[PDB]
């Protein structure tokens, strides 16, 4: 006879991933056109 | 090639291009849609507004090169407005053709830019025989 409980991480060193990354998708993304309000913050800057 | 401009201020009737390099130099565009009535038949007028600018120090004196002249920045502005009704753009275009080359044979080759005209120019028009 046996009873008993365990519990265990999913070692996400090995595993854990396997997943779409949100990192993707969106680092690809806007984020160099998004960047580039470099030119409304020299505008507005200008006049400051 | 020459350097691109990226926009800077953009709008649905304004936009206006700028170098990254000289932020002096400039083109703007402006398009004003408006309905207008003619006989029997309402029309779709649009203006081509478009402005270039070109900053610029003219003339260096004589033929020197040296650090202490700084002499003082000038402009140099061109601009040019187009009208006409929507749909008559295919014949807008030629003329708009026809307009360069009047232009060309009066100031980009004639003397014009000095200051001087001349009556027996070459001027054309858009039709032709």
């Amino acid at each position: 006879d046996i009873n008993f409980y365990t519990r265990q991480v999913i070692d996400p060193r090995l595993c854990g991933g396997l997943a779409f990354s949100p990192k993707l998708n969106l680092f690809r993304y806007l984020d160099a056109m998004s960047l580039s309000w470099n030119r409304s913050r020299l505008k507005i800057s200008r006049a400051t | 090639a020459n350097k691109p401009m990226q926009p800077i201020t953009s709008t649905a009737n304004k936009i206006v291009w700028s170098d990254p390099t000289r932020l002096s130099t400039t083109f703007s565009a402006s398009l004003l849609r408006q309905r207008v009535k003619v006989g029997i038949a309402e029309l779709n007028n649009v203006s081509g507004q478009y402005v270039s600018v070109y900053k610029r120090p003219a003339p260096k004196p004589e033929g020197c090169a040296d650090a202490c002249v700084i002499m003082p920045n000038e402009n140099q502005s061109i601009r040019t407005v187009i009208s006409g009704s929507a749909e008559n753009l295919a014949t807008l275009k030629a003329e708009w053709e026809t307009h360069k080359r009047n232009v060309d044979t009066l100031f980009a080759s004639g003397n014009a830019g000095l200051g001087f005209l001349d009556p027996t120019a070459a001027i054309v028009s858009s039709d032709t025989t």
